[PDB]
């Protein structure tokens, strides 16, 4: 099982400065089959960013990600009140699948 | 990628793209051809190939065994690829036997096809620059039916065997039989080479040609539609079956290439970046040799449809032309030629070693353990050199181009193809189908692919079988030379040959298998594994 | 591509049995791959198994590959998991996640419902 990581487990935020978060996994992931999810308190998770590059449908576009082999990240250009919520790395190589371990923006 | 670049590139240009196209164009017409061309790329070519390769990987074995993991009952068409490999092998070389007879030719200090003062020129030669200064010859022309071929007046007179020729193709065939015995294959650094010499001289022999002062004529005749006229069906065929045959498609050549990958590689990618560029190089090496007919045609002030024959022979005749107008033009006559005979040795070492193993695995306990393969690859080899023995003869051009014609291009590949996206969009299902892609590569085909699988491809093979049939016209070497009604019946023998293993396969299997006709079939219908 | 609802969720005894229903609308639910993911009470996400789109390949995680069962009605247009043998440990918060494309990741997730054992 290629367990996944996340190193900013709780990552205290203030408005307007930017954020970033970390995803690594115990095997090399394809660039293509890596995901992020946000997940708000209280409700289902969202598809954020797929193909480690490719912003959601819903995402806005201060949202961004790159990475490759088994190191990713998810950055953000400016953070707001409304991304304060948790965020979940997945990898969709090889079964089982498996989440990372996740990160919630405190503000 | 860079790698999987020099790999699947080595892959793309073949003697298909620099030889066949560019005759096959030239004999429709020129721009008439290239929209049945497009049509059936993009309608069916595309989508077969990628299909096929699905094939390969999903089974994960021979071109014959994954029709027992699909549909039991069509198990026939494996056999009908591995036929067409196997005629397409002996016909196939004779091409790199006449490229050795021009290499072995191009070592003098003046070609030999540059001038017209020689033995075998008839009296009717003029100089191409004095021509215009008619019943003339050009040199190269007849250099090309009279010293190489040495052309009979038919088929139907075969005359003496070549002797010279003979050792050409006994010397292809030694080096094709120990490069498969002792599995000498381009695996070190001389790949990068191997993929790079070819194109450089396609690039080399394209600026020759659109820099010769007539190359605006063959490039309007290259391209420009003549709609109004030259839609008989006979394009038709020649344009899809050229998609068919530039892709080792119908041939099951391209399933054994796929299982040797894997579900991580890029599938779908790769297979449209490799038909898309195997097509392109085909219609770039296409305005190379339509800019030299039209220089040709604006040097013997002929038109460019009567410049060059219209038929195999248009490589041999519009290439050395071209290295003719070239400084030092021995130089680039070696290379030209080592050039085509390296591209040629590796598809033919591609589909021998695929013949091989298509068949020691229909035996492996008798051809890989009570025999050593080093003998069934020796009576394989010897087999094909005496078959093709027959090309080699004064008349041998005749039987090339019935080969050529119907052994392993034409109804066949249509045939072949209509009844694989057949049995998998319907028989086997196309929902099935699309489920087994996403297990193995991740995603579905989408619309573009299954709709070209369910109607396109059968549409389109289907109504080019029925306009030949309809429209008929008799095959003709170059345009004025009509095959007897004899020579027409073992055309469509040598097509038959694979046709027929479909139904034969077919109903052996339905005798094979016990229980009742209705039962027969609805178990012989039903996937494996 | 509009709606996806959990259903079955509630209180079951450790080793006992419970089936898990999710039903679906908006989209041709027998043209899409469905999975199940499971958040623990820790919030954890952990996937636990997948079902084709015609239900001939199907996937589960380690941990519940001998106790769990995924069907699916592709003609009712509803997802089940079933559970012959629950643990303690399989108490969390149910989800019924859209997997067609493996390159796109899971596109909608449902309300979710939640399993408890006493
Ligand atoms: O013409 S090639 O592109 O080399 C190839 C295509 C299939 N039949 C001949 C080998
Ligand atoms: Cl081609």
């Amino acid at each position: 099982e290629n367990v996944l990581t996340q190193s900013p487990a709780i990552m205290s935020t203030s408005p307007g400065e930017k954020v970033t978060m970390t995803c690594r996994a115990s095997s090399s992931v394809g660039s293509s089959y890596l995901h992020w999810y946000q997940q708000k308190s209280g409700a289902s998770p969202k598809l954020w960013i797929y193909s480690t590059s490719n912003l959601a449908s819903g995402v806005p576009a201060r949202f961004s990600g790159s990475g490759s082999g088994t190191s990713y990240s998810l950055t953000i250009s400016s953070v707001e009140a409304e991304d304060a919520a948790t965020y979940y790395c997945q990898q969709f190589s090889g079964y089982p699948l498996t989440f990372g371990s996740g990160t919630k923006l405190e503000m | 990628k860079i790698d999987f670049v020099l790999s699947v590139a080595g892959g793309f240009v073949g003697l298909g793209n620099v030889w066949r196209f560019p005759y096959l164009c030239y004999k429709n017409g020129g721009g008439a051809f290239l929209i049945p061309y497009f049509i059936f790329l993009f309608g069916s070519g595309l989508p077969v190939f990628f299909l096929e390769i699905i094939i390969g990987q999903y089974t994960s074995e021979g071109g014959i065994t994954c029709w027992e993991k699909i549909c039991p009952l069509f198990s026939g068409i494996g056999y009908a690829s591995v036929v067409i490999v196997s005629l397409l092998n002996v016909y196939y070389i004779v091409i790199l036997a006449w490229a050795t007879y021009y290499l072995f030719q191009s070592f003098q200090k003046e070609l030999p096809w540059a001038h017209c003062n020689h033995s075998w020129n008839t009296p009717h030669c003029m100089e191409d620059t004095m021509r215009k200064n008619t019943n003339f010859t050009s040199p190269v022309i007849e250099f090309w039916e009279r010293n190489v071929l040495s052309l009979s007046p038919g088929i139907d007179h075969p005359g003496s065997l070549k002797w010279d020729l003979a050792l050409c193709l006994l010397l292809v065939w030694l080096v094709c039989f120990f490069c498969i015995w002792k599995g000498v294959r381009s695996t070190g650094k001389v790949v990068y080479f191997t993929a790079t010499f070819p194109f450089a001289m396609l690039l080399v022999l394209l600026v020759r040609g659109l820099t010769l002062p007539g190359a605006g004529a063959g490039i309007k005749f290259y391209l420009y539609p003549d709609i109004t006229r030259l839609e008989d069906p006979q394009v038709w065929i020649d344009a899809g079956t050229q998609i068919f045959f530039s892709y080792a498609i119908c041939l099951g050549a391209m399933t054994s290439l796929g299982s040797y990958n894997k579900y991580h590689n890029n599938v779908y990618r790769d297979c449209m970046l490799l038909g898309c560029l195997n097509s392109g190089t085909s219609f770039v090496s296409g305005f190379a040799i339509f800019s030299i007919l039209g220089f040709m045609a604006q040097e013997q002030g002929v038109d460019i449809a009567d410049v060059a024959e219209s038929g195999p022979g248009l490589a041999f005749i519009a290439y050395p032309k071209a290295v003719t107008m070239m400084p030092l033009p021995t130089f680039w006559s070696i290379l030209f030629f080592i050039m085509l005979l390296l591209l040629g040795l590796d598809s033919q070492f591609v589909e021998v070693e695929g013949q091989i193993t298509s068949l020691v695995d229909l035996y492996p306990s008798f051809l890989r353990k009570g025999y050593r393969r080093e003998i069934f690859i020796a009576f394989v080899c010897s087999i094909s050199y005496l078959l093709g023995l027959t090309m080699v003869t004064e008349g041998g051009m005749y039987v090339f181009q019935l080969f050529d014609y119907y052994a392993a291009s034409g109804v066949c590949l249509l045939w072949v193809a209509f009844f694989e996206c057949f049995v998998i969009a319907w028989i086997y299902g196309g929902n099935r189908f699309s489920e087994d892609i996403r297990d193995m590569i991740g995603f579905p085909p989408g619309p573009w692919m299954k709709y070209s699988w369910a109607v396109i491809t059968p549409v389109l093979c289907v109504g080019c079988f029925i306009f030949s049939l309809v429209k008929y016209v008799p095959l003709t070497y170059n345009k004025t030379y009509v095959y007897p009604n004899w020579a027409i019946g073992l055309g469509w023998s040598l097509a038959l040959s694979s046709m027929l293993c479909v139904p034969l396969v077919i109903v052996i299997r339905l005798c094979q298998t016990e229980g009742p006709f209705l039962v027969r079939v609805k178990y012989l219908l039903t996937p494996r594994e | 591509e509009v709606q996806l609802v959990e259903s079955g969720g509630g209180l079951v005894k450790p080793g006992g049995s419970l089936k898990l229903s999710c039903a679906a609308s908006g989209f041709t639910f027998s043209s899409y791959a469905m999975s199940w993911v499971r958040q623990s009470p820790e919030k954890r996400l952990e996937w636990v198994a997948e079902i084709s789109s015609g239900g001939r390949y199907i996937y589960y995680s380690d941990t519940v590959t001998g106790r769990f069962t995924i069907s699916r009605d592709n003609a009712r247009n509803i997802l089940h998991l079933e559970m012959s043998s629950l643990r303690s440990e399989d108490t969390a918060m149910y989800y019924c996640a859209r997997g067609e494309v493996r390159q796109r990741g899971f596109d909608y997730w449902g309300q979710g419902t939640t399993l408890t054992v006493s």
